[PDB]
RNA sequence: AGUAGUAACAAGAG
RNA sequence: UAUACCUCUGCUUCUGCUAUU
RNA sequence: GAAUGCUAUAAUAGC
């Protein structure tokens, strides 16, 4: 009977004519303005004000209540609280000693349901507690700044949807209009309502505690091969720029996160195996020692029913039933017939801009599925042909059509893009156009249906068409039909191609996606030289480090045998981060320059170190015998992943003053490992192949020659070269 | 002997790699003393010093001395110039619109659709705002309330509709009112009967008297900006002036910024609004592309850039042009709505702060001369510096103690929109089809121009051009602070790039201190700051582990809560030591209860109360987490008259459990001496009305309640139902129900 | 329009760019070398390298600050008793008699058997704490009528020259001691290898600092500024004797209470954060102020006896200074511990960097050296014109010291210098990187740096050290002049 | 005095 | 003037905008 | 094989 007291208090409050007029005039909206009304100025230096205020006699304010009066005025000659009442709480003020007293001899209240209220946090601890710690590793880590989830959620919803759920749990009467959401989480609502039922914690706390484990805390962080929230929460202990810590959390890990990581592992294995002779040899070697979190890759590929080309290639390589089951987020396909050729093309979209997308050629048939609904899809290069489906759920049917329309990459689908569609992220990062178009049309479907066009429904036995509203209609969507009706032993080539028992291929290493991405769970390669599956900068730094480590021998062995120490297992790894279409050309150039340093006496140890790794890929010279000439050697990844031939670069630069070689920001001393003559010995000689310095810039020869103009000379012709700003050199063939 | 030189580290380590050692953030930041009128007047003089060659006229609205540099004579020298050429500002924006097709209308749309949803309470989240009723700064939430209460008296109830637009309509209507009325409390004595000798007691009561002001006096107050000095301004010798704006003009600025934000978010070179890792990512990506795009044989050069007199030079009328050009496709009402904010700023008035203090050393007397009485004393009685300042102020001065200030943005009012005008300069890229190509980044005044050209002599021709291009937008590049080098290393917003943005631990060191919220919070914040630094600011595990120790000391000294087994004497320590002896599970005690610190790298992210809960004594936790403890202040669960001035419970980032250590400090009672006393009653009234409303609607604490109907109407209906259903269910009796319906009947 | 306006604009408007050359980089703040200016005087709150703590071995468990300060003098009674003022140095506008009377009042009050450390408001104590020296507020109406009442000419920081004592501080604060001061509390048990690496790594870093002079000074500065703030609020309207105390542990592992002197705190009705409270410092020292007289113009010194510093009977002086502090400075004093982090991090960066190159934990390697790698050495300082190499542990401590001096001499003069010089440091690093830097108005750049160099000791010494290093780098550059030059 | 440093505090108020 | 060797006060002696959220 | 966009009383950055 709290009702009576409120009505009684309202009559008390309404006797104050100043209060009356506030209640009469101030609207429910304006409550939000008068709630924040205060005298208090915002404390700009709270750190100080606290440090100071803690030296005062009564810095805290109690709430005027029977409990406040259970604190005594003094304890063993300690003034615990004063009679003076705070302006704010309108209750007695007290010393910090009051808290300490209460915590020691205070009344013992009931803490029932506390753990159920603060479950979110207890799980956070349970994960750390039931975790297992591996080894720390010292070496370069390329951290990438990505928008990640900070805290595991019970169930993810938009703040709007999430807010409406909490209302149903805590404040039923003051919920407002019943939304669809109300039904969708009826299990969660009831579950939480039953769990928080017999608690004495303040509803406002319970409200934020649920918000904490329903609303997503998603922020940019520097991560490296760990994205799963239960990893991100520990991110501080997982790695730094120059070290890494293996950590297996507790509780449970999702099959979806297990999947998306399991792909990255396989892609990373294949991307590296490609470069070696007998790729299948290495592919098997690594895959048998690849662990995803605590689970071996082989067990993971066996357990999970899904994953891309790469997963199937490795499955075959290990000897497991290859599942040709694909996923497009909500859509899940299984190929019956066809062969897809992903070619990058410039697509015009409805709003009127040009987006670069990978478009698949060939007629292909798949078993499309979406929840309870099932179907068969037939598509060709940017055209959906035919789509058969079952009549399951009205929304699961509606989604499958939209998903299948987008998946097909139909020119009609791109025409129906009217509104703001972001392919590029706020931080200028790429978002998967096909996966953004999927996400866009799932919300705004009426535009796609109208922009597609209708026709006559089928008049067959069990075939009857459906319209926009998803009802048995006369007009159906152009090539959509509804029905009443719902492997083979492969072998894998050492060069990684899946051949049928006939001879036709189904997959190859050339069919896997080139996009490297952050694994959801932590990938570990239990083989020595795990660095080989690293990033560009990691591989680059680890290679040159290995060159510097063995420089003593490697430099001597070169002055004896020519091509003996070009084939090295480190330089193989290093190849897998070179563009394959320039790998050969670079080796052609590097070897020529290296031999040119040996044979003509004009050595340069910094240059030797820089180029030696590029001398692995079988050489690719021009048609006229002479090697290709270069200013810079671009590598896989960002526009700063390149090695300059004449200058230094963000990956590699040598300071002769200090004799300090810088490799991705890490400094290494070449003191001792350097000849006496080199200091004065020019670089101009080890900059072009079959080109050596004669004198200094000769104005008669004119401006500095380009790579092309240099390549298109005849032996014994002089030329003006610029190594770096303010070092003109005169070089001859 | 042997003479140590700390600069000799830079021989072994490059400056960027050890930049941290160049930031003295263990040291005290510079704070202001006394008046800011000197610093304020300087701005007012300088703003006009850069516009003096422009068109000078008298405002027939305010009567103020207006100066207009726009479309003015181009500069003859490199002294800061405000003489921006409209045509050049437009051309720059047209190129930007061509490079970013539909962006302007795309933003304008979202900015407009937002405004339609935006409520009035939006204005109650802006720190200290200038209140025109009392002509003093006040909390945003109060400054608004005083404007809504005052508007009602002038027959302006647009506020009540709840949307921002109809409230804004009332603000530009209030300028048309011949006189503006507003409440101003006066004290009144009243005899009250008491257990007293004389048999009574006199006590002063507040009484809302209706004050009036003229059309002009009000307009000037609407266009008024209050001025301070910037305290804790790091890495600067001499102080600078800052300005707070009126609740009138705050409304219209929100939309013009919200517009510019939408534009900036979808620009390649915008440093705003992106921040921290998002910004580092964007700039890291931007540098990489503009680096690799450099022509072979050519030279890529990065100009580490800063702009001088950014506020003093940037003109409102140019910002007006920008809104007009950006909203071109928007409906006529929204084109006008945006136009207001720059219009107010082009007629704005700068308040000169406290004034100047005059003293006699012989007599040992001091007196504050208020700004209105600045020219009350002969200028020989002011010091050399101030004399000149006042002489140069003379022709921009208003007798009420204010300064006309038509030119200039004022400190940081249109950051987003200035960033756009900046980017717009970077959008040109080339002039006269010369052998160079510029492209940069812009975050307010701070900019990093990249120039790819054939030789560094050509690069300079490009920079020299960019410089001259900016001069036409009123953007003056700092020749003293700006510097140029070959691309590979640069500085942008105290982020130091050297083949990748380097770690600068020193900058965020101050955040490692005891935050000063309270015990339960400061622990969480304390550990969360370390955790977050280990990630972002590259703090190694040893330094991270030390950063715990150092915190846990500062905490124990600050909250006077040393280990129970320590022999540190103190008032709290006496009971802390008794708790230590009384308690069995001592590892279960929180640090604040003289407990032992159990934090390390791995558990930084767990609440202390949750870490120790398992190994607490039941009696100890039973106290520590008492549901109705008096330190935090919960609900009644009983209904006497429990109505304190409880502010709205916020949603802070730090994760900590609500227990006895989650207390609040007593309010600064300096107010009890001054006549401002009155406001405590006004507060403790609203408090009563809200606190009760929250007892009727529990969801009000969590989510903002919506309705243009009366609070009383809402409360009445709810209680009426509550009573009926309480009766019909059987929670309430007939005798009680009769009383319920009888009492509710009286309303 | 842009083309049209740029076409018609005066050629006088330009960035006027010039390519930077070493020779263009002249020395910053040449006035600091002008011998006509005064030597910058010691203006710190407490003594540092000139400090002298009276050692008093404790039971190990603490007591009241009066009780320890008493028992500390009880041991060194010969000093505590010395009642005859043997004046050596006097501060221009000081009062020998009053200051000595005050010292004696402190010693007596702290030595007595009473609970309180309160001081009677004597004629001397009042002069010392600046009783009623504030001007009287009057009406602007009355103020305007008075012609003799005027706005005062702002007092400016005067220009000073370089002072050896600043160099000598760094040098001595950098050096190792037998004594550990730091009060670093407990940590949770280690589990994750990262924590085991951190913990072991600390043993090298923390100790190297804990066993150096700079540390003790910092800890003293903190622990004082704590009790000073605690009093300032608690005993607002009382003159109070606060002892300058500090706990220290020797290599043998024995706790010693260290009394460095006595301070008196004037009335502290501190409303504003900037509002000042007069603190009068009486500090023990072995330093003869007659040696470097230009260092101590702010100090009044009394010879108060002698002590065995080892086999040597060193005379003990008493440095008396009327000083001042405010809420902010006191607060930032309690947060001076964070000098550890700024110094520690910067080197842990080097250890972690070097660790990635070698592939193991290079912590132990960098300090001492291992089987593979010889110890890390840094260009540390100079010795009759020639560069000197020093330890990783030294290079660490030299930063920790710098970070302490950043606090101790932390004002707006430093902030401005640090920020503006950082701009020139980067222009140098460019020349070093051979990134061919350009400048637009170098003089303007310099003036901004040089206007900050006034009376701050650390700023004046930093300008000397900068100018010194610049000259060394300018020499180093020569090596690069003739590289890939053919000849 | 001193702190400090372009202007203040060295208590303010009934 | 008086109460007043009393009483009250220690960011309220004007602390802004935009981002990291 | 991608996303999910926000919105503190601290601190930093620029004005
Ligand atoms: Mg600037």
């Amino acid at each position: 009977g709290m009702t009576l007291a409120k009505i009684e208090l309202l009559k008390q409050l309404l006797r104050d004519n100043e209060a009356k007029t506030v209640l009469k005039q101030t609207t429910v909206d304006q409550y939000n303005i008068i709630r924040k009304f205060n005298t208090s100025r915002i404390e700009k230096n709270p750190s100080l004000r606290m440090k100071w205020a803690m030296c005062s006699n009564f810095p805290l304010a109690l709430t005027k209540g029977d409990m406040a009066n259970r604190i005594p005025l003094e304890y063993k000659g300690i003034q615990l609280k004063t009679n003076a009442e705070d302006i704010g709480t309108k209750g007695q003020m007290c010393s910090i000693a009051a808290v300490t007293w209460w915590n020691t001899y205070g009344p013992i209240g009931d803490t029932e349901g506390f753990e159920r209220v603060y479950e979110s946090f207890f799980l956070r601890k349970m994960r750390l507690d039931n975790a297992t710690w591996g080894r720390i590793t010292f070496g370069p880590v390329e951290r990438v700044r990505k928008r990640v989830l900070l805290n595991p959620l019970t169930k993810e919803m938009p703040p709007d949807e999430a807010s409406n759920v909490i209302m149903e749990i805590l404040f039923p009467k003051e919920a407002g209009i019943p939304r669809e959401s109300t039904w969708i989480h009826r299990e969660l609502i009831k579950e939480k309502r039953e769990k928080l039922k017999g608690t004495m914690i303040t509803p406002i706390v319970l409200a934020y505690m649920l918000e904490r484990e329903l609303v997503a805390r998603r922020r940019f962080l520097p991560v490296a091969g760990a994205t799963s929230a239960e990893f991100i929460e520990m991110l501080h202990c997982l790695q730094g720029e120059n070290w890494r810590q293996i950590y297996h959390p507790g509780g449970n890990k999702l099959t979806e996160s297990r999947s998306q990581s399991m792909i990255v592992a396989c892609r990373k294995i294949i991307r590296r195996s490609i470069v070696a002779s007998n790729p299948l040899e290495l592919a098997v070697e690594i895959a048998n020692k690849t662990v995803i979190d605590t689970e071996p890759l082989k067990s993971c590929l066996a357990a999970i029913d899904g994953g891309d080309v790469a997963c199937d290639i490795i499955r075959a390589a290990l000897g497991l039933k290859i599942r040709q089951r694909q996923r497009f987020g909500r859509l899940e396909l299984k190929r019956i017939s066809g062969r897809g050729f992903k070619n990058d093309e410039e697509i015009l979209i409805g709003n009127g801009t040009i987006q670069k997308i990978g478009i698949w050629d060939g007629e292909e048939e798949f078993h499309v599925r979406c929840g309870e609904c099932r179907g068969i899809l037939k598509k060709s290069k940017m055209k959906l042909e035919k789509l058969l489906i079952n009549s399951a759920k009205k929304e699961d049917m509606r989604d499958l059509i939209i998903l299948c329309m987008v998946f097909s990459q139909d020119t009609r689908m791109f025409q129906g893009v009217r509104g703001e569609i972001n392919f590029l992220n706020r931080a200028g990062q790429l978002l998967s156009p096909m996966y953004q178009l999927q996400r866009y049309f799932l919300n705004r479907s009426n535009d796609l249906f109208d922009q597609w066009g209708y026709e006559e429904s089928p008049k067959a036995s069990e075939l009857h068409g459906i319209n926009e509203s998803m009802n048995a209609s006369d007009y159906t969507l152009k090539g959509v039909v509804v029905t009443r009706n719902v492997t083979e032993k492969v072998s894998i080539t050492k060069n990684l191609s899946l051949i049928k028992r006939t001879g036709e291929v189904i997959m190859g290493a050339n069919d896997v996606s080139e996009l490297e991405s952050q694994a959801q769970l932590m990938i570990t390669y239990d083989t020595p030289k795990m660095w080989e599956m690293g990033t560009t900068k990691e591989l680059v730094q680890n290679t040159y480090q290995w060159v510097l480590k063995n420089l003593v021998t490697l430099k001597a062995q070169f002055l004896l045998g020519k091509e003996d120490m070009f084939q090295w297992d480190a330089f193989e790894a290093f190849e897998s981060i070179i563009p394959q279409k320039m790998a050969g050309q670079y080796s052609g150039f590097a070897r020529a320059v290296l031999k040119q340093m040996r044979d003509q006496e004009v050595m340069k140890t910094d240059q030797f170190i820089k180029l030696l790794p590029f001398c692995f890929s079988p050489p690719k010279l021009r048609s006229n015998g002479e090697p290709y000439q270069f200013l810079k050697l671009v590598l896989k990844g960002g526009g700063e992943n390149f090695i300059e031939v004449r200058k230094g670069s963000p990956l590699f630069s040598y300071n002769p003053q200090t004799e300090v070689l810088t490799i991705c920001g890490r400094m290494m001393s070449l003191k001792g490992k350097i000849e006496d003559e080199e200091r004065n010995r020019s670089m101009g000689n080890a900059v072009l192949a079959g080109f050596l310095v004669s004198g200094k810039y000769d104005p008669d020869l004119g401006d500095f020659k380009t790579i092309e103009e240099l390549e298109k000379l005849k032996p014994g012709e002089k030329a003006n070269i610029l190594l770096y700003q303010g070092k003109p050199v005169k070089v001859v063939k | 002997g042997m003479n140590i030189n700390p600069y000799f580290l830079f021989i072994d380590v490059p400056i960027q790699a050890a930049i941290s050692t160049t930031f003295p953030y263990t040291g005290v930041p510079p704070y202001s003393h006394g008046t800011g009128t000197g610093y304020t007047i300087d701005t007012v003089i300088r703003t006009h010093e850069y516009s003096n060659k422009g068109k000078q006229y008298i405002s027939d609205v305010t009567g103020c001395t207006m100066v207009d540099p726009t479309n003015g004579p181009l500069p003859e020298d490199n002294e800061p110039s405000a003489y921006a050429q409209l045509d050049c500002v437009l051309e720059a924006l047209d190129r930007m619109d061509e490079e970013h097709p539909g962006l302007f209308q795309a933003a304008s749309q979202n900015a407009m659709e937002t405004l339609m949803v935006t409520t009035v309470d939006k204005l109650t989240q802006g720190r200290q705002t200038f209140d025109w009723t009392v002509c003093r700064n006040q909390p945003a939430a109060t400054a608004l309330n005083t404007t809504i209460t005052s508007f009602r008296l002038n027959d302006l109830n647009g506020a009540d509709k709840g949307g921002l637009i109809p409230f804004c309509q009332d603000i530009i209507d209030s300028l048309d009112r011949p006189e503006m009325t507003f409440f101003s409390v006066k004290n009144i004595k009243k005899k009250l009967p008491a257990k007293n000798r004389k048999g009574f007691l006199i006590k002063r009561i507040p009484m809302k008297v209706k004050d009036k002001i003229t059309k002009v006096e009000y307009i000037k107050r609407a266009l008024s900006l209050n001025t301070m000095t910037k305290d804790a301004e790091r890495g600067k010798l001499k102080r600078r002036a800052i300005a707070t704006a009126g609740i009138q003009i705050r409304g219209f600025v929100l939309v013009v910024e919200n517009l510019a934000k939408n534009i900036c978010e979808n620009l390649e070179q915008s440093g705003l609004p992106v921040g921290g890792n998002e910004k580092k990512a964007k700039l890291s990506n931007a540098v990489a592309k503009m680096l690799s795009n450099c022509p072979p044989g050519g030279i890529s050069m990065t100009v580490t850039g800063d702009n001088t007199k950014w506020n003093e030079c940037l003109n409102p009328r140019i910002f007006l042009a920008m809104t007009e050009r950006i909203t071109r496709d928007s409906p006529i009402w929204f084109r006008d709505f945006c136009s207001i904010a720059p219009v107010l700023f082009s007629n704005k008035i700068a308040r000169l702060g406290k004034g100047f203090m005059i003293t006699s050393k012989t007599k040992r007397l001091k007196a504050q001369i208020p700004c209105p009485d600045l020219f009350s004393i002969p200028l020989e009685r002011y010091n050399e510096e101030t004399r000149a300042k006042l002489k140069k102020l003379k022709p921009f001065f208003n007798e009420e103690g204010t300064a006309s200030l038509s030119p200039g943005m004022m400190m940081g009012m249109f950051n987003m929109l200035s960033t756009v005008l900046g980017v717009a300069a970077l959008g040109i890229k080339n002039i006269g089809n010369k052998e160079y190509l510029w492209d940069g980044l812009q975050s307010s005044d701070d900019f990093a121009l990249f120039v790819n050209a054939k030789d560094e002599e050509t690069c300079m021709e490009g920079i020299n051009d960019f410089y001259r291009t900016c001069k036409l937008l009123g953007i003056n590049m700092s020749k003293k602070k700006s510097y140029c080098n070959e691309t590979g290393m640069f500085e942008f917003t105290s982020m130091f790039y050297r083949d990748g943005f380097v770690s600068n631990f020193a900058m965020e060191l101050p955040s490692f201190g005891v935050a000063g919220v309270n015990e339960s919070a400061d622990m969480a914040i304390g550990m969360t700051i370390i955790k977050n630094n280990m990630i972002n600011n590259g703090m190694g595990p040893a330094t991270a582990q030390t950063a715990i120790q150092l915190f846990i000391a500062d905490y124990r000294y600050t909250y006077k809560c040393h280990r129970g087994d320590s022999k540190v004497e103190g008032k709290r320590m006496k009971i802390i030591k008794e708790l230590w002896e009384n308690t069995k599970g001592r590892d279960g005690l929180l640090v604040a209860d003289g407990g032992p610190n159990i934090y390390n790298l791995r558990n930084l992210h767990i609440p202390e109360i949750v870490l120790k809960y398992n190994l607490m004594d039941p009696e100890y936790k039973g106290r520590l987490l008492h549901p109705q403890n008096p330190f935090v202040g919960h609900l009644s669960i009983k209904e006497a008259d429990i109505t304190p001035a409880h502010g709205p419970v916020k949603k802070m980032d730090y994760d900590a459990v609500s227990g006895t250590h989650s207390w609040r400090t007593k309010r600064n009672r300096s107010i009890l001496n001054t006549d401002q006393r009155n406001m405590i009653l006004e507060e403790q009234c609203y408090a009563k009305c809200c606190n009760l409303f929250e007892a009727c609607f529990n969801s009000a604490s969590y989510r903002k309640p919506v309705g243009q109907h009366s609070m009383l109407e809402a409360m009445a209906h709810r209680l009426r139902m509550d009573a009926r259903l309480d009766y019909e269910s059987g929670r309430m009796s007939k005798d009680d129900f009769e009383k319920a319906m009888a009492h509710l009947g009286e309303i | 329009a842009i083309e049209r306006n740029l076409a018609r604009m005066s050629p006088l408007v330009s960035v006027t760019p010039k390519k930077l050359t070493w020779e263009d980089l002249r020395p910053i703040g040449p006035h600091i070398y002008n011998h006509e200016l005064p030597e910058v005087p010691y203006n710190a709150f407490l003594l540092m390298s000139d400090e002298l703590g009276l050692a008093n071995m404790t039971e190990g468990k603490s007591k009241k600050p009066k009780t320890l300060a008493k028992e500390c003098l009880e041991k060194y009674s010969t000093l505590r008793d010395q009642t005859d003022p043997i004046l050596i140095m006097k501060s221009e506008k000081a009062n020998e008699n009053f200051l000595w009377k005050l010292w004696r009042d402190c010693v007596n009050t702290i030595s007595n058997e009473e609970m309180s450390n309160e001081l009677q408001k004597t004629n001397y104590a009042k002069w010392a704490t600046g009783d009623g020296l504030t001007y009287q507020k009057i009406m602007k109406e009355v103020a305007i009528d008075d012609e003799t009442m005027c706005q005062e000419e702002p007092k400016i920081p005067n220009k000073c020259r370089v002072a050896a004592w600043v160099q000598t501080e760094m040098n001595l604060l950098s050096t190792l001691t037998s004594k550990r001061a730091l009060d670093l509390p407990e940590i949770g048990p280690d589990v994750a290898p990262v924590e085991h690496v951190g913990s072991e790594r600390r043993k090298y870093f923390v100790n190297e600092i804990n066993y150096c002079k700079a540390s003790t000074v910092m800890m003293k500065y903190v622990l004082f500024h704590t009790s000073l703030l605690n009093e300032s609020n608690a005993s607002m309207g009382k003159y109070k004797v606060i002892p300058i105390t500090n706990r220290v542990v020797n290599e043998k592992g024995e706790s010693f209470d260290m009394l460095y002197g006595l301070a008196v705190k004037g009335q502290s009705h501190l409303r504003g954060d900037t509002d000042v409270v007069t603190v009068v410092t009486f500090e023990f020292s072995s330093t003869d102020p007659r040696v470097d007289s230009g260092k101590w113009p702010k100090y009044t010194v009394f010879r108060i006896g002698s002590l065995f510093v080892s086999g040597r009977e060193k005379s003990v002086y008493l440095y008396c200074r009327v000083n001042g502090t405010n809420k902010i400075q006191m607060k930032w004093g309690m947060e001076a511990r964070r000098c550890l982090l700024q110094s520690m991090q910067q080197m842990e960066a080097i250890v972690e960097q070097e660790s990635s190159i070698q592939g193991y934990d290079m912590t132990k390697a960098c300090f001492k050296g291992d089987r593979v790698n010889s110890p890390k050495t840094f260009s540390i300082g100079t010795q009759e014109g020639k560069l000197v190499k020093g330890s990783f542990g030294k290079a660490l401590r030299v930063i920790f010291t710098k970070c302490l001096m950043h606090y101790v001499f932390g004002n707006a003069q430093l902030e401005g210098f640090s920020a503006e010089s950082r701009r020139l440091l980067l222009l140098i690093q460019a020349l070093k990187d051979r990134k061919g830097p350009w400048v637009f108005d170098l003089e303007g750049m310099y003036s901004g740096i040089e206007e900050c160099i006034s009376n701050n000791p650390w700023v004046i010494q930093s300008a000397y050290w900068f100018n010194e290093w610049l000259g060394f780098e300018k020499e180093g550059s020569k090596v690069l002049e003739s590289v890939d030059e053919i000849m």
